Order: structure tokens, then C-alpha cells, then sequence
């Protein structure tokens, strides 16, 4: 019954300012040591900021006097402010409940930070179509030419899951994404059953259906 | 300042042994440990707090021990879904200080890729460009060799791979590779093929087709 | 005409844990501060609005000493202005606080092989304390949205923790006894002087 929930993350440009919100639910953020921690694509942990249940607040030398961590009672909400954004903060930022000795239980689902110069472009889509090897074919879509990540892909509205495999996404010389989702299916299945990707961009608030077919 | 080393960074094991990360302080923190374990894509997970207390909802195969500067965390049988990396923080500090982490690999048995080829579809060549696919699918271990030839001409410069985290239920991986050529430049050609070399294959692979047909 | 007696504070064989900090009142009586700037056993003698050489030669209507065991890493946290989970939640120096503050390593006395688990300081706590302001209450805090009624559990935490002082320990998380010394000046007559 315990959840933190966040939002607020969006592309910046650098210098720009942000706040990301988390709130919380069976834990009372005023009553507890909170913390933001955030994580850098392929980095480590990074504790950032902590507001103990007495009010005192600190930071981590790499935010000192730019972040600037509060809470809201009344909404049971724990707040990240930031100013002067720079490109080495940007990350996934986590919400957390410290049990007081720095070890945290609850985390949130986490919230993504991008700081960059570059603006914001929804993904291109195209098929990946089976043509096939033995019993099994192989389908799939093309999520190209986007900026920032993350997407997500499902397939059918999330029914399809098994043999379903999402790549992470890797950096064109362009400044774009690109990535790619396939699934194996058996190749009975492909004139009598549908396929259809679902790709969602938040950061362009865009979400496209791709429908897959043979030629 | 206190500092936490992490060793190894990297470990592979197979399904049921015994795994053994060690953390290690600079100086004495009494038993003020915490372990962590973080799948991909995944907010972090509080596995053992004070050095040893396994934290509640933690499988008891998940055990810590340790005090003063040397603490070790240990899973008594490796399952495929335990692919994670695993933290260590110092407790009680001003600094909240990481360990560096350690990825644990699941190690099993060789698994041969099961290849595929994609044309670039007719809607992008519309734009200007082809994209054209090679699948590697399944396969273990990770180490893949894909080369892309374009009427027996060998690529470089022009393509870009993406591996997938290691599956959690099968421990196996799956490999993407795109060549990008422009309409123009795809058009001179006829013969595309993407050429894989893998240990679980006894000859390297290719798949081809003849854009056109 | 008597001496103060301040070697019952230093010299005490017997120390207070921080949440439950012990102040002695120490009143008319000539102090002879030369025994403390003088000696060289302390590892940390910080005065405040006062020099400590310079004591002898003022009088004062009550003189209080506060004292208590707290981590080394701590020591820096017993002065105004400071915050943390001592100064918020176990003892809170005012920022117009005149007097000193003196403390040294005891882990000849405070820790014990397997730890020393007597210390304990308050971790949890609604609010900040007020300047000198004591709590040495034991409810169970309530860290969620349920209430504890007394039963320790998921979000229902007993407000002390313990230090365990282990010999082995770095210096930060060492036990240091810390006695504070705080100088009233009321509109009253004096009672503590220096020779
Ligand atoms: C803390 O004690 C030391 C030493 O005290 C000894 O044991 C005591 C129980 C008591 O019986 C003392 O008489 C013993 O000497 C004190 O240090 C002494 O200080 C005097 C000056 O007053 C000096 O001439 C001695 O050489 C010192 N002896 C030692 C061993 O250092 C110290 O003054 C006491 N602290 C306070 C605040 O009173």
C-alpha cells in the first residue's frame, strides 16, 4: 500500500530550471528522512539532496546551492527544485525514504532529466517484416530518429509479451535515437493474428501504432 | 574521507552456485552497510541493512555478514531472475557513499543465435534512406561478431549494434545491427548480407537477400 | 573561597548518552580555569563569545555543565548554528551561545569489543529541539499514515538508536565525551569567579 509516485522530469535546456514532484502515499514525508537520488545512464547511484523530518535539509556537493529540496504536507509531497541546470545532471532521478541511517526501502518508479541544447522530436516508425526460419518468423518495428529517450514499446496494447525484445537505444551521428523492437512468433500465426507496436514518447507526447504485416 | 571499493565489478555464474560480493570500507564503519540490488530499468532494491539484517521481503538465499571494513554479500544458489547489479552504501555518513557496484552475469550453456534479415521498408526508402536489419537472437554468451557485406563488399563505418540485458528467465541475449545507406546508395546494389560469427555456431552465418524480389 | 568543582565533570567515571544529556549547575565557588586551557588531553576546546585564557578575570551568576558521548564525526555538530540529528534532535547550542566546548577521544572507555551499545541518541523526532531544550521520552514514532499505539513495526520506530562503540572503529565513529560550559549573566549577584 506504500507507493512514490514522481513526475516532472523533461528536457532543459542548460542554465534552465526544473522542479520534479513525488508523492507519496503510506509513508508521511513530513514524518520521515527523504531523499532524491539519481542515476546517469550507465553510472552509479548518486545520493543528491535529503530533508530530515525535522526540516534540516542537505546536498551533495554537486548540487550545493542550485537544488533545493522541500515538502508539502498537506499534499504529502516531496519536492526538487533545480536551477542552472547542467548537462552532467542529467539522470534518472529517484524519490526515497531513508529509514535514518542512509538506507532507503521505498523508492519511487523514477523520473528522467535531460539538459540539452537540442529540441524535442517524436520518433518515425516503420515495419520490420517477416519474410521467417523453421517453425518460428521473426517481426518487428523500427523507432527511428528521436530525441530524448526514453521510449517504450509494447506490443498488441501489452498481450504480447513473450519472445518480445526491446533494444536499447543507440545514438545516430546525427544527434537522434534509434532503436528497435522485434518478437519471434510461429509462422502459422502470421496470416490469422495481428501485430501491432506500441511506441509512446513522452517527452514529444507522442504515441504511435505501428501494424505490422508480411509482404 | 571515507572510501567504499567494490570487487569484483564483474561476475559470471552459473544457475545454483554460490556468489560471494565483497565490499570493502577504508576504515573501521562498525556494521553500517546497506546492500542493494538494481535490475535494469528499475529503481534500486533494499536487500540487507546493518551488515547482516536481511530486509524483509528479500529471498533467504540473499544473506550478508561482515563488520569493521570487510563485508561480504552472498547468494547461496544463483537463480537466472538474480541478474542484477549489486551496491553497497556506507550508513550512518555525512557522505552517503556507493560502492561501484557489481554486475552479476548468469553463466549457462552455449546458445546459438538464430539470425534474421530485414529489407529497409518501402515507406522509408521514401524519405531517402534505407535501414537495413540483422537479428541475433537467443544466444549465449554474449560475445557476437556481425558483419554486413553488400555484394560481397564488407561495411565499415556505416552500422550500429545494440545487446539486449541478459534475459531473466533464460540468461541469454539478443543482438541488433542496422546499416544505414542512403536510397541513392542502396539502389546501386543487389546483394545484402550480414554475416555471423558466434561460438555456439560451428561456421559463421549469413543471411542475404536480393533487393527486389 | 571553595574551589569549583569541575574535576566531577571532566574526570567523571560515568557519562550521560546525548538524548539524555546531563547538565550540572556549578555555583559559588572560585573556578580555577588554568586546570582546563592547560591541560593537554582535549582534542577539541572551542569558546564562544569568551577566551578561554582570559577567563579567570570575569565572574559569572551560574555556570552550567552540560555533558554526554556522542561520535567524533558529531563534535562538529555542538556548536550554534549547527545542524544534523544531534543538534536537531538531541542537543541545540544556541546562536548567541556564550561559553565553551571541550571534548576528547574516550574509546579507551566508551567502547567495548563486541560494541558498546549503552550510548544512544535520538533519531527520530517530529520537530527540532529548542536551545538546551531535552527529550528523553520513549514513544513509538509514527512514520505513516497508521498509528503505532505503542507496537513497533513497518513504519512504528523506536525514537533511540544506538551508537555501538567498537575499538576498531575509524576515528569519526570513535566516542568522544563533550562537555559544554555555558556562562549566565543575570542582573543577579555573582557566585563563580576566576582567581
Ligand atoms: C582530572 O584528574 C587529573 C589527575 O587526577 C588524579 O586523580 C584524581 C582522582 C585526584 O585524586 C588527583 O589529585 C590526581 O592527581 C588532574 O590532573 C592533576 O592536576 C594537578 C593540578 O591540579 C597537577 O598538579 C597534577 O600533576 C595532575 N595529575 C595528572 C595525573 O595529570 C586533573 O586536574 C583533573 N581534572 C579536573 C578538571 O579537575
Amino acid at each position: 500500500e506504500v507507493q512514490l509516485l514522481e513526475s516532472g522530469g523533461d528536457l532543459i535546456q542548460p542554465g534552465g530550471s526544473l522542479r520534479l514532484s513525488c508523492a507519496a502515499s503510506g509513508v508521511t514525508v513530513s514524518s520521515n528522512y527523504m531523499s532524491w537520488v539519481r542515476q546517469a545512464p550507465g553510472k552509479g547511484l548518486e545520493w543528491v539532496s535529503i530533508i530530515y523530518p525535522g526540516g534540516s535539509t542537505f546536498y551533495a556537493d554537486s548540487v550545493k546551492g542550485r537544488f533545493t529540496i522541500s515538502r508539502d504536507n498537506s499534499k504529502n509531497t516531496l519536492y526538487l527544485q533545480m536551477h542552472s541546470l547542467r548537462a552532467e545532471d542529467t539522470a534518472v532521478y529517484y524519490c526515497a525514504r531513508d529509514l535514518g541511517s542512509g538506507d532507503m526501502d521505498v523508492w519511487g518508479k523514477g523520473t528522467t532529466v535531460t539538459v540539452s541544447s537540442a529540441s524535442t522530436k517524436g520518433p518515425s516508425v516503420f515495419p520490420l517484416a517477416p519474410s521467417t526460419s523453421g517453425g518460428t518468423a521473426a517481426l518487428g518495428c523500427l523507432v527511428k530518429d528521436y530525441f530524448p529517450e526514453p521510449v517504450t514499446v509494447s506490443w498488441n496494447s501489452g498481450a504480447l509479451t513473450s519472445g518480445v525484445h526491446t533494444f536499447p537505444a543507440v545514438l545516430q551521428s546525427s544527434g537522434l535515437y534509434s532503436l528497435s523492437s522485434v518478437v519471434t512468433v510461429p509462422s502459422s500465426s502470421l496470416g490469422t493474428q495481428t501485430y501491432i507496436c506500441n511506441v509512446n514518447h513522452k517527452p514529444s507526447n507522442t504515441k504511435v501504432d505501428k501494424k505490422v504485416e508480411p509482404k | 574521507d571515507i572510501v567504499m571499493t567494490q570487487s569484483p565489478s564483474f561476475l559470471s555464474a552459473s544457475v545454483g552456485d554460490r556468489v560471494t560480493i565483497t565490499c570493502r570500507a577504508s576504515q573501521g564503519i562498525s556494521s553500517y552497510l546497506a546492500w542493494y540490488q538494481q535490475k535494469p530499468g528499475k529503481a534500486p532494491k533494499l536487500l540487507i541493512q546493518a551488515a547482516s539484517t536481511l530486509q524483509s521481503g528479500v529471498p533467504s538465499r540473499f544473506s550478508g555478514s561482515g563488520s569493521g571494513t570487510e563485508f561480504t554479500l552472498t547468494i547461496s544458489s544463483l537463480q537466472p531472475e538474480d541478474f542484477a547489479t549489486y551496491y553497497c552504501q556506507q550508513l550512518n555518513s555525512y557522505r552517503y557513499t556507493f560502492g561501484q557496484g557489481t554486475k552479476v552475469e548468469i553463466k549457462r550453456t552455449v546458445a546459438a543465435p538464430s539470425v534474421f534479415i530485414f529489407p529497409p521498408s518501402d515507406e522509408q526508402l521514401k524519405s531517402g534512406t534505407a535501414s537495413v536489419v540483422c537479428l541475433l537472437n537467443n544466444f549465449y554468451p554474449r560475445e557476437a561478431k556481425v558483419q554486413w557485406k553488400v555484394d560481397n563488399a564488407l561495411q565499415s563505418g556505416n552500422s550500429q549494434e545494440s545487446v539486449t540485458e541478459q534475459d531473466s528467465k533464460d540468461s541469454t541475449y539478443s543482438l541488433s545491427s542496422t546499416l544505414t545507406l542512403s536510397k541513392a546508395d542502396y539502389e546501386k546494389h543487389k546483394v545484402y548480407a550480414c554475416e555471423v560469427t558466434h561460438q555456439g555456431l560451428s561456421s559463421p552465418v549469413t543471411k542475404s537477400f536480393n533487393r527486389g524480389e | 573561597t571553595n574551589l569549583c568543582p569541575f574535576g566531577e565533570v571532566f574526570n567523571a567515571t560515568r557519562f550521560a548518552s546525548v538524548y539524555a544529556w546531563n547538565r550540572k549547575r556549578i555555583s559559588n565557588c572560585v573556578a580555577d580555569y588554568s586546570v582546563l586551557y592547560n591541560s593537554a588531553s582535549f582534542s577539541t576546546f572551542k569558546c564562544y563569545g569568551v577566551s578561554p585564557t582570559k577567563l579567570n578575570d570575569l565572574c559569572f551568576t551560574n555556570v552550567y555543565a552540560d555533558s554526554f558521548v556522542i561520535r567524533g564525526d558529531e563534535v562538529r555538530q555542538i556548536a550554534p548554528g549547527q545542524t544534523g540529528k544531534i543538534a536537531d534532535y538531541n542537543y541545540k547550542l544556541p546562536d548567541d551561545f556564550t561559553g565553551c566546548v571541550i571534548a576528547w577521544n574516550s574509546n579507551n572507555l566508551d567502547s567495548k569489543v563486541g560494541g558498546n551499545y549503552n550510548y544512544l541518541y535520538r533519531l527520530f523526532r517530529k520537530s527540532n529541539l529548542k536551545p538546551f531544550e531535552r527529550d528523553i521520552s520513549t514513544e513509538i514514532y509514527q512514520a505513516g499514515s497508521t498509528p503505532c499505539n505503542g507496537v513497533e513495526g513497518f513504519n512504528c520506530y523506536f525514537p533511540l538508536q544506538s551508537y555501538g562503540f567498537q575499538p576498531t572503529n575509524g576515528v569519526g565513529y570513535q566516542p568522544y565525551r563533550v562537555v559544554v560550559l555555558s556562562f549566565e549573566l543575570l542582573h543577579a549577584p555573582a557566585t563563580v569567579c576566576g582567581k
